[PDB]
């Protein structure tokens, strides 16, 4: 399995943590339901957006994820940090 | 290129979390008012 | 135009006053309201003039008013 930390930011971070900070559950991010969003997993393909695992596709703070909350966009996950 | 997609994605992503933290503010703001 | 087709997320009308009849605030002041809707924050959504406008997926459009002890209202745009 992947681990589930970060040694930076989470550039590399593949794990499979699915909830952001807040608890949301993390929309997929071959959905554009209930967020319309560019993220397409296949127009991206080292970035690794899979399943709805949170990821940080784009020098983020930490991974994230688009939420299934409709008036909740987006948010960070908790991903820790490797020791 | 695909890294300044991501990044304009990023730059938009953070103009809407900014607009949704406003709007949640006003309602806040209306409901400490009233 | 002066209508929406949907809740004004495309509104760039001149509209600017809230749907109880009170003149809107300019978006670039901060007087009487302090606010961060600031035009040059948000150059995409139109924040222009007084005009009421719906940046932020609100209801429907609305401003900031010029009565101190109100700080912001929808406005009644027509529907298309």
């Amino acid at each position: 399995p992947a681990e589930e930390c970060m040694h930076a930011s989470g550039e590399n971070y593949d794990g499979k943590i699915s909830k952001t900070m807040s608890g949301l559950e993390c929309q997929a991010w071959d959905s554009q339901s209930p967020h319309a969003h560019g993220y397409i997993p296949s127009k991206f393909p080292n970035k690794n957006l899979k399943k709805n695992y949170c990821r940080n596709p784009d020098r983020e703070l930490r991974p994230w994820c688009f939420t299934t909350d409709p008036n909740k966009r987006w948010e960070l996950c908790d991903i820790p940090r490797c020791t | 290129t695909a890294d300044a997609e991501l990044q304009r994605l990023k730059n938009e992503r953070h103009e809407e979390a900014e607009l949704e933290r406003l709007k949640s503010e006003r309602h806040d703001h209306d409901k400490k008012e009233a």
